[PDB]
């Protein structure tokens, strides 16, 4: 259960979260209230799963794309703000957290992507993607290369994809049509292809990561990245001489940013919600309390006109808001969540060369309108448990993802939580989920292959060449199976042990004469099966 | 590739519980109504068993599938052979069993889809009449199991076996009468009167091999063990409402 008289605060990684908690440590004060900042991964899929069962943060942050959904299934506290509170924040910024009329969140600041670029290598930068090409070969020449930037998230690649006509759901009569989704038209096909040319002809690299991209950008490998707001005071720091730009068009049209507005809402399970309310209207969202968040990792263009008009003469905020006016502000829907699973899949089969853009993109635009589809109809745990075995069983795994993904609010489903990891080659998940559960000796097996065939899949690759018999042996000594997944003679030690875990000594000498052990063999055994049994008991 | 290996009583179909009155009160209906249409669906039975499928000559010799009896059977035409008059362990005799299970093959694959032909009028009417006041009690329960069937028949990989402790040759008649002979070959029919499921199973996966996905469906706790002892998934249906569960798994092709 959440804390009464404590505030506990999420916000992602990439955020201010040291300058959060210094609003937070002025609100103690002030109140007598510990604040809690905590950045915990995939906050944004954790936060419904925690939340749900009453626990979880008091107030949640994230783009507002996420809030449809959460309120829908109940997660959130609708929000009270006052006539004079709602005259301080952006109308636009409002209308981003408004769901079926409902306030549901309080919108922070407005985050688009933008061109950055090294003003050094590259005083003008390009205004078209076409010229891309012919840009990178004329820096591979120096040592250097035109662009990186994250190609893992769909959030980076989905302005290139826009561009000619890409959409999530088309608008229409006041309301987005859960039955129209753009991700499969020709417009969605150009701009993919033209991404997927960028890696075939070698100008970009189809593993490159947030990590990958900011590094290179920031060391000065790479003239130019893609970016939002929360990036440049790590460039500040690197002393790269930077610009922050309109994104380059694609066949004549801007590139489109789905923009979001970062917003803050409080969870409906929280015992502290007057107190959640104080803290962000009164602390945070004041000049004071946004410049210390902005001066930790910049929040874009803020929500707050007091505090805006300074930063709106800032040139890099001015291109910001260019690129938000051309992209389109996303929509709010709980399907946002469906369209974002179908096109990550998309984007990384499609660069990959797994699959072709065309298939990639059919399947794309099939998986996000029948997931966007989907009726409410709850499973019990018993029947999930089935599901998950017969997909699995059946090698159906790209609808065991989907299956998964539709759960609301069990060793089967962790199983298969694993066995999709793995298949989507999400190797620190899939760690976190063998090591973090006792798994049933019956399932060793399988679980312990996704372990060790992991494992080798990133040894190898920081080899730059095959592993071989030798590679693997060393490989296991350093990554030894989790306890969690691995443990004739023993067959009557077992049977025995489930009788009686403490033979006397008279019962050691039966027990090694009917073994063919010594008794000091049999001791051992059962010394170690106890402390196995007990590390057990502690998961 | 999929083989769904289905329970019939309590299942698939209403009927043993109308006999018992369990049904009527797990389901909050008329105790009277309920015995009713169980005793005529029985009488049914048993009548298209001895009338048309020689279940008084087969009763205390039956088998655990059709296609079982080992004998010197020519494949000889049977539709002018005279039963009543062949006096049915020895060659002969074994010979006259296998012809019976032939026959019965014979009639199931000519009336699977024409049950009303089969047993006539006036029966047929009646028959009809009583499958219609058994939907009405029981809640469309065959209705929605005949939907889920027939939506596991119309996929290409699919496969749907029967698995029940009904003796062979009634347990046909009832299936008949059920409406299910268009779902259900014949040959995938299993008898595990005498032997059990967990044999029958294993004929199943014997026949169906070891890269088929198995999905044991019933309400038992035999099938279910069953299913346990050769790691084949399970989906208990212990009321009306999981086999509606069971649908929609089906509709969105989680099985
Ligand atoms: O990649 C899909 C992802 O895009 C957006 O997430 C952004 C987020 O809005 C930004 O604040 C920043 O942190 O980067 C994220 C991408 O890594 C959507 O908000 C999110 O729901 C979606 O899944
Ligand atoms: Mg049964």
């Amino acid at each position: 259960k959440i804390e009464e008289g404590k505030l506990v605060i999420w916000i992602n990684g990439d955020k201010g979260y040291n300058g959060l908690a210094e609003v937070g440590k002025k609100f103690e004060k002030d109140t007598g209230i510990k604040v809690t900042v905590e950045h915990p991964d995939k906050l944004e899929e954790k936060f419904p799963q925690v939340a749900a069962t009453g626990d979880g943060p008091d107030i949640i942050f994230w783009a507002h794309d996420r809030f449809g959904g959460y309120a829908q299934s109940g997660l959130l506290a609708e929000i009270t703000p006052d006539k004079a509170f709602q005259d301080k924040l952006y109308p636009f910024t409002w209308d981003a957290v408004r769901y079926n009329g409902k306030l549901i969140a309080y919108p922070i600041a407005v985050e688009a992507l933008s061109l950055i670029y090294n003003k050094d290598l590259l005083p003008n930068p390009p205004k078209t993607w076409e010229e891309i090409p012919a840009l990178d070969k004329e820096l591979k020449a120096k040592g250097k290369s035109a662009l990186m930037f994250n190609l893992q998230e769909p959030y980076f690649t989905w302005p290139l994809i826009a561009a000619d006509g890409g959409y999530a759901f088309k608008y229409a009569a006041g309301k987005y049509d859960i039955k129209d989704v753009g991700v499969d038209n020709a417009g969605a096909k150009a701009g993919l292809t033209f991404l997927v040319d960028l890696i075939k002809n070698k100008h970009m690299n189809a593993d490159t990561d947030y990590s990958i991209a900011e590094a290179a950008f920031n060391k000065g490998e790479t003239a130019m990245t893609i970016n939002g707001p929360w990036a440049w005071s790590n460039i500040d720091t690197s002393k790269v001489n930077y610009g922050v730009t309109v994104l380059p068009t694609f066949k004549g049209q801007p590139s489109k940013p789905f923009v979001g507005v970062l917003s803050a809402g409080i969870n409906a399970a929280s015992p502290n919600k007057e107190l959640a309310k104080e803290f962000l209207e009164n602390y945070l969202l004041t000049d004071e309390g946004l410049e210390a968040v902005n001066k930790d990792k910049p929040l874009g263009a803020v929500a707050l006109k007091s505090y805006e008009e300074e930063l709106a003469k800032d040139p890099r905020i001015a291109a910001t808001m260019e690129n938000a006016q051309k992209g389109e502000i996303m929509p709010n829907i709980p399907q946002m969540s469906a369209f974002w699973y179908a096109v990550r899949t998309a984007v990384i089969n499609a660069a990959s060369g797994r699959q072709t853009v065309d298939a990639a993109l059919a399947a794309a635009q099939t998986n996000a309108a029948a997931m966007s589809m989907l009726p409410s109809f709850g499973f019990t745990q018993e029947q999930v448990a089935c599901v998950c075995e017969v997909l699995q069983q059946g090698g159906n795994l790209e609808r065991l993802g989907r299956f998964l993904w539709s759960l609301p609010a069990n060793e089967s489903v962790l199983k298969a939580k694993a066995v999709v990891a793995f298949h989507r080659g999400n190797f620190r998940e899939l760690y976190k989920i063998l090591e973090s559960h006792q798994f049933s000796p019956h399932n060793h097996p399988k679980l312990q292959q996704l372990w060790l065939k992991a494992h080798y899949v990133e040894a190898e690759k920081l080899r730059g060449r095959p592993l071989g018999a030798v590679g693997k042996y060393r490989v296991r000594r350093k990554f030894p199976l989790p306890r969690t997944i691995w443990d004739k003679s023993r067959g009557v030690l077992r049977e025995w042990y489930a009788h009686n875990p403490y033979p006397s000594p008279r019962e050691k000498r039966e027990l090694a004469e009917a073994t063919g052990l010594t008794t000091t063999q049999v001791s051992n055994w059962f010394k170690n099966r106890r402390q196995r049994d007990r590390a057990a008991e502690a998961k | 590739e999929r083989v769904f290996v289905w329970d019939l009583d309590e299942t698939i179909i209403i009927f043993h519980s109308l006999l018992t009155g369990t049904f009527a009160s797990r389901y909050g209906k008329d105790t009277t109504t309920s015995v009713r249409i169980g005793l005529m669906m029985e009488e049914m039975i048993f009548n298209l068993a001895d009338t048309h499928l020689f279940f008084n000559d087969l009763e205390d010799c039956d088998q655990i599938h059709v296609d079982d009896v080992s004998s010197d059977d020519n494949g000889q035409d049977l539709s002018t052979y005279n039963f009543s008059a062949d006096g049915f362990g020895g060659v002969d005799w074994m010979r006259k069993l296998a012809f019976r299970y032939r026959r019965v093959k014979e009639m199931y694959n000519t009336y699977k889809n024409n049950v009303g032909g089969l047993i006539g009028t006036p029966k047929r009417e009646t028959w009809l009449q009583l499958r219609a006041e058994l939907e009405a009690l029981t809640d469309l329960w065959l209705t929605h199991s005949l939907k889920a069937l027939n939506l596991i028949n119309s996929r290409p990989n699919c496969v749907n076996v029967l698995v029940t402790t009904t003796q062979l040759i009634p347990a046909l008649a009832k299936v008949l009468l059920y409406g299910l002979g268009s779902v259900f070959p014949i040959e995938n029919i299993y008898s595990a009167t005498k032997t059990g499921k967990e044999s029958c199973f294993e004929r199943i996966m014997q026949r169906f091999g070891r890269k088929a996905v198995y999905v044991v469906i019933g309400d038992g706790v035999e099938e279910e063990q069953g299913a346990k002892k050769h790691n084949m998934p399970f989906w208990r249906i212990s009321c009306h409402a999981d086999l509606e569960a069971l649908r929609h798994a089906l509709e969105l092709e989680y099985l």
